[PDB]
């Protein structure tokens, strides 16, 4: 993605929202059942959607 | 209450017991749990049965309930 | 339907093993069928009809 | 001649078989026949032509199956009797 400046810290950057759950795709399918509001993979991905 | 709106099925009740409710036209679990034992000792073909396989579903017969069938 | 193994076996198959039953062992599965479709075991399984 | 083999015997000829005289007789498909066979000792004689794929309606039977109408009209009138 393109950059730009942000009052973040050194240790901080700035993720845009949107990027974050396709990258993190498998992350939230595998938290998800823990959490349990998702029985299967398939309705994990059907509410990711 | 989840097993209000399920049907009779979800017994696993004794094929003896899963014939003799079909002769009133039992449709509702809310609808045997209604009836109470003083009546339903008439039909032919549990008495031993009907207490232990509803028990261990947290359930009893001989409750009140109102607004029934609700639909 | 050969499940954890090399392949299923038919009617006949598993009937020279156990009991020469033909319609009894197909009642068997009739009965797995609607022990498996009650609404008891059938929730999680339910959801994999979309795939 | 017990009273319950007489509600086996009319939804054996309307459904034509005893088997599938079971499921608007809220029982299982053995027992339609165990009242029937009883039905042999104390009467004595076949009703129904026995047979792999359907039965056969006999004269003798039908007689009966419009005895047990006549039983069974006449018990609705005690039952509106009641209504």
């Amino acid at each position: 993605s393109v950059i730009t400046v942000g009052y973040l810290r050194l240790h901080q950057c700035g993720l845009p929202k949107k990027m974050a759950l396709e990258l993190f795709k498998p992350f939230i399918y595998g938290k998800l059942e823990l959490r349990g509001l998702a029985t299967t993979i398939k309705a994990a991905k059907k509410m990711v959607e | 209450d989840p097993i209000l709106l399920r049907p009779v099925d979800d017994l696993e009740l004794t094929v003896r017991s899963a014939n003799c409710l079909k002769a009133e036209a039992i449709h509702y679990i809310g609808d045997l749990v209604q009836r109470t034992e003083v009546e339903l000792l008439k039909t032919p073909n549990s008495l031993t049965e009907i207490k232990d396989v509803l028990a261990s579903r947290g359930l009893s017969l001989g409750m009140r309930l109102e607004n029934w069938p609700p639909a | 339907f050969g499940i954890d193994m090399n392949t299923d076996y038919t009617l006949e198959e598993v009937g020279k093993q156990f009991d020469v039953t033909r319609e009894r062992i197909r009642q068997i599965e009739a009965k797995a069928l609607r022990k498996l479709r009650h609404p008891s075991r059938s929730e999680v399984l339910r959801s994999f009809l979309d795939d | 001649p017990p009273l319950n083999a007489l509600r086996v015997f009319d939804a054996a000829a309307r459904h034509l078989s005893f088997t599938r005289a079971a499921e608007e007789l809220f029982v299982t498909q053995a027992a339609v026949s165990h009242q029937i066979k009883s039905l042999e000792d104390f009467l004595g004689l076949k009703l129904f032509r026995r047979r792999n794929r359907s039965l056969l309606l006999t004269e003798e039977g039908q007689s009966y199956f419009l005895d047990i109408k006549e039983i069974f009209s006449q018990l609705t009138e005690a039952t509106r009797k009641l209504q």
